[PDB]
């Protein structure tokens, strides 16, 4: 039952398309492929801690995605944490209600 | 170097050939939420895994999501049930 | 130099050893923590404990990222048995089943079952501190709760056990070994007043004794005296979990029935036994209690759990 990241079967860029519309409805900003005039797979997310916002805090939330395929047609989007930071100057959440936060998004599209 | 708006070139539709992504590497394809190896105990996490989202279906209509993170020197991996609202 | 004052002595080490020890050095090297989410419905959570194995889980307050109580079975003894003694009606019980968590505990807290105090240790201050508390209280567990610095954050790291600390102590102590003084020499546990049942007693009679007596469980006997059983309250997540409310209204005998085979048994001793016997007791079995019995197994007394651990504890 337990396994890494969410499932996802289909088309390449059609699921990363969805992984991006899914980003913008939650808020996080997001880095953007760079075409070279295969890393567009690989997403830096940069999500708004909401329990910091409504007290006045502007910390943030780093959430890289990777997708990769698992098979032909199939592929897991994977979810790193790459910790959490304030503007000015460890543990699973708010990270895993992040990922709560994006995998609502995925399936409700 | 962070965007709020959707990138433009994948609404128009089958491009150019687009260049695929990488193939799951055998570090993610076992979790070891999958393990009666004190029913608490888990096998060592790996040292890369750390910080990398679980899930798993419920039949109850809610989320399952886990992490594995370290704290001071021992490791807690921690399993959410949840909502979906 | 003889039983009463080596005994003193090693009473004397493996308090000072708890001291010493935080909460955190008892937690597993590597384990998992199972969470609530404070707005799960109340029939899914006890989905999620039958099917996890677990008796209790933390709950998360994703809102605020706080940590919204712990859910123990001591919420459902709580809320039936006050039920049972408020309402004229007896299926209102039923009730408790479109409630989340939030609002089972807001019954809990305008019935005075709930303390406004949140109880909680850091996990690195002495593993006195969690003692203490559970004591002070008659909590059988305590969460230990960190707090994220660059996010206000509270960390949920682990939950501790009255029974896993036992266990601790019992392992990482030789003066365990030095506790020879017999329990009928000593001042511990219940001997007089015991709450009991028999199998034809109702289960919602059993229940409430749990309740108002504040304990973990009541032992089940028969007309000769002898011990047979004991219904715990933790038996009460098998008689609800399918939601059917009325099994309150079996015999004990009845509810016994549906007992599954995953329990951790009904322990004995001797008014002759000493504490150093059932350290090795809590140190292989997975042990919450002894009753203390005779020739014939006639109940003499309750050597409990939280019996031990403040019998060490207090200076
Ligand atoms: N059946 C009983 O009366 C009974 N069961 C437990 N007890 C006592 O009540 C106290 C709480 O017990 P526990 O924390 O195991 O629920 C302990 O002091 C224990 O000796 C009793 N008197």
């Amino acid at each position: 039952k337990w396994h890494f990241g969410v499932r996802c079967r289909g088309d390449a860029p059609e699921i990363l398309l969805a992984v991006y519309r899914a980003l913008q409805r939650a808020g996080a900003q997001f880095t953007v492929p760079k075409p070279v005039n295969s890393d567009m797979y690989t997403i830096k997310s940069r999500w708004e801690i909401p329990h910091c916002k409504r007290e006045g805090k502007n910390t943030y939330a780093y959430i890289e995605l990777q997708l990769y395929e698992v098979m032909p047609g199939c592929f897991m989007l994977d979810v790193k944490s790459n910790g959490y930071k304030d503007i000015y100057s460890k543990s699973s959440f708010p990270f895993l209600d992040l990922c709560a936060m994006l995998v609502c998004k995925l399936f409700s599209a | 170097q962070y965007s709020t708006e959707i990138p433009a070139f994948l609404t128009s539709l089958q491009e150019l050939k687009l260049p695929k992504p990488p193939s799951l590497p055998p570090h993610l394809e076992k979790c070891i939420l999958n393990s009666n190896t004190d029913q608490s105990v888990l096998p060592n996490p790996n040292h890369v895994l750390l910080n990398h989202l679980a899930a798993a279906n419920t039949q109850l209509g809610v989320l399952a999501l886990s992490a594995t993170t370290r704290y001071h020197r021992k490791y807690v991996t921690t399993a959410m049930f949840k909502n979906f609202d | 130099m003889d039983v009463q004052e080596t005994q003193k002595g090693a009473l004397k080490e493996i308090q000072a050893f708890i001291r010493s020890r935080t909460s955190y050095d008892v937690l597993p090297t590597s384990f998992r923590l199972i969470v609530f989410d404070v707005t799960l419905f109340v029939k899914t959570s006890l989905s999620l404990l039958t099917l996890n194995n677990i008796v209790s889980a933390p709950l998360w307050d994703s809102e605020a990222n706080k940590f919204a109580g712990l859910l123990t079975m001591a919420d459902f003894v709580n809320v039936i048995k006050y039920y049972y003694q408020s309402s004229s009606f007896p299926e209102a019980i039923a009730e408790i089943d479109k409630f989340r968590l939030l609002g089972l505990r807001e019954v809990e807290r305008k019935i005075g079952a709930i303390p406004p105090e949140t109880i909680y240790v850091h996990p690195m201050h002495s593993l006195m501190d969690a003692c203490l508390a559970m004591s002070k209280s008659r909590a059988r567990r305590i969460p230990l709760i960190d707090v994220d610095g660059e996010t206000g954050s509270e960390m949920i790291v682990s939950v501790l056990t009255q029974y896993r600390i036992l266990k601790f102590i019992s392992m990482n102590c030789k003066e365990t070994a030095m506790l020879r003084v017999p329990l009928n020499q000593m001042t511990i546990g219940t001997w007089s007043n015991l709450a009991t049942a028999s199998m034809e007693t109702k289960v919602y009679d059993v229940i409430k004794m749990l309740a108002e007596k504040n304990i973990s469980a009541v032992p089940i006997v028969n007309s000769e005296g002898t011990l047979l059983n004991v219904y715990e309250s933790v038996d009460v997540m098998h008689l609800i979990q399918d939601g059917d409310y009325s099994n309150l209204d079996l015999s004990v005998g009845e509810a016994l029935l549906k007992r599954p085979a995953n329990f951790d048994g009904v322990h004995t001793c001797r008014a002759t036994d000493r504490l150093d016997g059932i350290f090795d007791a809590i140190k292989h079995s997975r042990v919450h209690r002894l009753f203390v019995v005779d020739e014939n197994l006639k109940l003499e007394g309750i050597l409990s759990l939280a019996d031990i651990l403040n019998y060490i504890i207090y200076d």
